[PDB]
């Protein structure tokens, strides 16, 4: 993850079905905020062959290095709207 | 490993690349200002069951308004298909450059 607000990379994060639109996530040490475009937050919840889940697009905020006392994001049930993501690299 | 396999992988990357580009195009909101414009992106995909979901999208270059529409369009794709039992192809498909146009 390139942790700079001016990155041109957006990260998709997954959450439990029925989550509120998760606003800020500490992802791999980088604080990310939900993206918003002309049509609203770039967020949707789905119920299909991939199960019941929600997804959002996220980019780093300006302020980095804050260590918040937040819960882990819920990837199955409704997540808190500020949470620490349970990320792990591929084959690790 | 061998030249024949390299040919197959190159062919499959082209085929799935086209599938992915079509999936994005189907979700893309059409605007007149996009005429003759392009957005070049990189997709990082995460294998999920039999297919793949979006991991990250990097906007490389292109028309600013079309690139914004492309981001939403990519975010709206339900799933990206992957070949069964072709791990070498999957490796290339998980990190793929695409050109999106209306």
């Amino acid at each position: 993850i390139n942790c700079d607000p001016n990155t041109t990379t957006s990260h998709q994060l997954l959450f439990g079905f029925g989550s509120p639109i998760v606003q800020s996530v500490l992802f791999d040490g980088c604080m990310l905020d939900i993206e918003k475009d002309d049509y609203g937050f770039v967020w949707s919840c789905l119920s299909n062959e991939n199960g019941d889940y929600c997804k959002g697009l996220y980019k780093p905020r300006f302020t980095q290095g804050v260590s918040p006392n937040w819960p882990m994001c819920d990837l199955s049930g409704a997540s808190a709207e500020r949470c620490i993501y349970p990320y792990c690299p591929e084959g690790e | 490993n061998n030249a024949a396999r390299q040919q197959f992988v190159t062919s499959e990357v082209g085929r799935y690349g086209a599938i992915y580009t079509q999936l994005i195009r189907q979700n893309l909101l059409v605007e007149d200002s996009f005429r003759g414009k392009q957005c070049r992106v990189n997709l990082k995909l995460i294998p999920t069951g039999t297919g793949a979901l979006l991991g990250s999208l990097t906007v490389l270059d292109g028309d600013s308004r079309l690139c914004a529409a492309t981001k939403r369009a990519v975010a709206q794709v339900n799933s990206f298909p992957l070949p069964k039992d072709q791990p070498d192809v999957v490796e290339k498909l998980k990190n793929i450059n695409l050109t999106v146009a209306p």
